[PDB]
DNA sequence: AAAAAAAAAAAAAAAA
């Protein structure tokens, strides 16, 4: 069963925001998968990325920034996410998160232009509550809130 | 201007800096002689800056 | 007066 | 070779009862203890200084990044951190014209100049407090920098612009916050440069107060003060024992009355019924004659301790089981003779002396990094050294710049377990609500007591002052 | 069947009036669709808007102000509304709202 | 303790003090910030605390 | 400089008209970019399309047909073309070509 | 008027 949320991003550039967002979502009871979340790296990671995207991810969150806009890892994750979206027949699968004020909506990647993006540019908490409303509206699988898990 | 292998009197712009100590003997914990660290600067290496 | 300063001992360390 | 024992790092408590060593990271992920719906802020200052405050407030609405996120956690935005609304829409502005400022500024008498500059602000603040519908949680006083240049003792106003009271201290901050004690108005003074500093430049072209690498921590430490002054609980201690009152006693001089008169002030902390911690001042300032005696007469000492014990009864119901009086100075025997009289049988009274005077500095043999924070060389059952300022791995660096110096802690009288004493002072070093840092180098009792003493000795006409720290820090 | 009231408007500027009107209509029992309240996150927004106008929109409400006259996004929805007006044979489909004096 | 007093003036003064002192202590000596202070008063008071 | 003409279309359905139009335009002397033109494909073409649209295209011709009307790749290309039209301040940028009755 | 052994008031610099 698909009950995991994937957060794609630029690992050495957008790490602070992804850390905050992941630690908040897991604190709220949402299962989150991210590369920075797991400690240690090995050659199996690349195959595991596509495996988890195609087998376990229920919502795909793409951190949108002037870094992660045109990054090859981000592009490949977005492409496999798009294929999973077509296979699952779920339009509301890729949920962009625009966090860069210098990344206007008119310069976004082609796969993301036609998608409604949660605005994180002004207030991170407003973006977080929008993410929530999207999640309970779309009935994303969720466990009871527990901040101790995030701790 | 260096004892052992480490400098004790050096240069900083027009001011020559010196490593200095201050002495104080105390007998409470053990009979010991405490040493502090200070840095003082001179314009010619002989006269301190007033 | 001893020319080597009093040496102490800590059981706890760290690395840069 | 002498052993050094290391004290486990105390943990502070955050929302949902979750523990975290760092306060910045604890607030960033868990948020504050109580829900403060919003900070309805009032700002007073020049209309030029209002634009700066508005810009800075909108700036801290957005997340702010430091240079090195490992050494300094980034700021995730005010309302995300604190679950509290603090916008630049809805600020009550009381304009202070520049001409009125220059009218007071250009005076030869520093005492009168400071008095008039403070009066100009306080009159408008009190008028807005009394005669306005708007409710303001905290009054942000945005002062220009020429004020700070020429509004403190030993500041010489140059002859060229001198164009033209003695019962009040010439410190703008101290005497300012001293005159608002009758009205209990929480205020936060900002320099105009401490705000959007990028405007103020020097001759070379680099800003005088460069916070470019540390802008995020600036936001962290301003936001925490603003949240505390509005009535919020940012964090809380979790290792405090039941029934332990602490009290922090500091002596400050009073330059106005003949003979400094050595005013004493006290700050108290204990646990409350439930789990809440009560950290309020214990302010009955007990003046002590003589130039430098720094030892209170039996009457004043008894009054102080009786106020401390009653301020514990009225909140818990019965007397503290262990009172740990800290102090920067060692006491004479007469003071304990006074204390023990009012001290009941069940309560255990311990006096603790903490000093930075002794020059011990443990240098590590290899590496350009200082000793770890927490190391304690216990000389004997009563005296010890504690390294409150030092290296801690979480911040990746040390809290000092050069090789730090420890805190000399000793038990004057009383019995006290010295390890327990070192285990509580390190806990006391974390509750600095005026700054959002990892930990403080000295226990908060001796620092907030010093702050309130520095505020209460700026005005002579204080009577029954508030005990809440939001009116002081 | 179509039982929705597309309150088209200028998204950044006319948020306040549009939200007030949408809340008032929802309180009265009228099903309402608008981007700031009802548009889904992470969905094809023009495709969803076009589907809503073409299929489930019972009536079209245009919030006309100084911003909404030359606003391209509102004009595209207005054109789709005119086309579905032709298809539905209902002259009273589009009701412009004048809120700017 | 204050209400069952025959002297109406001393009764009302002491009863007013019993509330205002606590409210002032809360305002001055507490960290919390309260916008408005609601004073719930019983009914025997209104029966016997007015001229 | 922008001197290439981009022709968006439905790849498996509108090959005949797109082929005829492209082969006519190239013969007429107009630089033409189209996916049926280049022989062989790789993973790079997804970014190639976007960069060509945003940096080299001077006119964007949309083959309008019942197949290309709601084709996901066609819609994505059309959205990028709309953004480029906004950026370039040139209204006569997208020139749709309707070939279906 | 020295001393040691203990005191706070004040100003400057630098990261925090
Ligand atoms: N998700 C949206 O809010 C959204 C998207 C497209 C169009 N619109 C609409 O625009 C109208 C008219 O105003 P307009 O011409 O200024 O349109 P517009 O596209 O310029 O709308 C402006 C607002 O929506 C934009 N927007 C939000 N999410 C976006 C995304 N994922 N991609 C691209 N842009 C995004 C901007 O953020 C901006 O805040 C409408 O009546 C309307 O429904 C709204």
């Amino acid at each position: 069963m698909r009950n995991k949320i994937f957060i794609s991003h630029a690992t050495p550039d957008d790490n602070d925001f992804t850390r905050w967002l992941a630690l908040k979502l897991i604190g709220l009871g949402y299962e989150v998968w991210c590369d920075i979340l797991f400690l240690d790296k090995g050659v199996d990671f690349w195959s595991n990325i596509e495996k988890v995207i195609r087998e376990d991810t229920c919502k795909f969150l793409l951190v949108s920034s002037s870094y992660s806009n045109q990054r090859e890892g981000v592009l490949k994750e977005l492409a496999v996410a798009a294929k999973v979206k077509k296979q699952l027949k779920d339009d509301k699968f890729i949920i962009p998160l625009a966090i860069d004020e210098q990344l206007s909506y008119d310069d976004i990647n082609i796969d993301i232009v036609r998608l409604n993006a949660i605005d994180f540019k002004m207030s991170w908490a407003r973006g977080l509550k929008d993410i929530l409303e999207a999640f309970e509206k779309q009935k994303v699988p969720k466990e009871v809130a527990d901040a101790s898990k995030s701790n | 201007d260096k004892f052992e292998k480490t400098m004790l009197v050096g240069k900083q712009k027009d001011k020559n800096w010196h490593f200095a100590i201050s002495g104080a003997s105390k007998l409470y914990p053990f009979p010991v002689l405490m040493i502090s660290s200070h840095i003082f600067f001179t314009a010619d290496g002989k006269k301190l800056i007033d | 007066v001893s020319n080597e300063p009093v040496k102490f001992k800590g059981n706890v360390s760290y690395n840069i | 070779m002498k052993e050094l024992i290391y004290i486990e790092e105390p943990k502070i408590l955050f929302a949902h009862g979750q523990k975290c060593t760092d306060a910045r990271d604890g607030l960033a992920l868990f948020g504050p203890l109580n829900n403060l719906y919003g900070i309805k802020s009032g700002v007073i200052g020049t209309k030029q200084g209002l634009k700066i405050f508005r810009d800075y407030l909108d700036h801290i609405q957005k997340p702010i990044y430091n240079s090195n996120s490992i050494t300094r956690p980034m700021f995730p935005g005010f309302e995300a951190v604190f679950d509290c609304k603090w916008e630049s829409t809805g600020i009550t502005f009381k304009e202070v014209t520049n001409e009125d400022i220059g009218k007071f500024l250009y005076n030869s008498s520093t005492h009168k100049r400071t008095y008039d500059l403070v009066s100009l602000f306080i009159d408008k603040i009190i008028s807005a407090n009394k005669n306005e519908d708007e409710n303001v949680d905290v009054w942000f006083v945005i002062v220009p920098d020429e004020i700070y240049k020429y509004c403190r003792p030993n500041s010489v106003l140059p002859k060229e612009m001198v164009q033209t009271t003695y019962n009040y201290d010439a410190q703008f901050h101290d005497q300012f916050k001293a005159r608002l004690l009758k009205h209990t108005i929480p205020t936060q003074i900002f320099r105009e440069s401490t705000l959007a500093w990028r405007d103020f430049k020097n001759a070379f072209g680099l800003p005088i107060r460069d916070f470019s690498k540390i802008e995020g921590h600036l936001a962290w430490t301003i936001s925490t003060a603003a949240f505390y002054k509005a009535g919020g609980k940012p964090w809380k201690l979790s290792d405090v024992r039941n029934g332990v009152c602490y009290l922090g006693l500091v002596y400050k001089k009073v330059e106005k009355s003949k003979n400094p008169r050595n005013a004493c002030c006290a700050a108290q902390m204990f646990l409350d019924n439930g789990d809440g911690t009560v950290f309020k001042g214990e302010v009955g300032p007990w003046y002590n004659p003589k130039n430098g005696q720094y030892h209170l007469e039996p009457k004043e000492a008894k009054a102080l301790l009786s106020q401390s014990l009653q301020s514990y009864k009225e909140q818990i119901g019965e007397y503290p089981k262990e009172v740990f009086i800290h102090a920067k100075t060692r006491f004479n025997h007469q003071e304990w003779d006074a204390f023990l009289e009012v001290t009941p049988k069940e309560t255990n009274l311990v006096g603790v002396t903490i000093s930075k005077t002794k020059p011990l500095k443990l240098y590590k043999t290899e590496g350009d990094y200082t000793i770890l924070r927490g190391n304690a060389y216990v000389v004997n059952e009563r005296s010890a050294f504690l390294w409150t300022v030092g290296y801690v791995p979480k911040i990746q660096t040390a809290l000092s710049m050069e090789v730090p110096n420890p805190l000399f802690i000793e038990i004057n009288k009383g019995e006290a377990d010295i390890k327990q004493v070192l285990k509580d002072i390190l806990s006391l070093t974390k509750l600095n609500y005026n700054a959002c840092i990892f930990a403080d180098g000295e226990p908060v009792t001796l620092r907030f007591a010093d702050k309130i003493g520095e505020i209460l000795t700026a005005s002579t006409d204080i009577k029954t002052p508030p005990l809440a720290f939001k009116y002081y820090i």
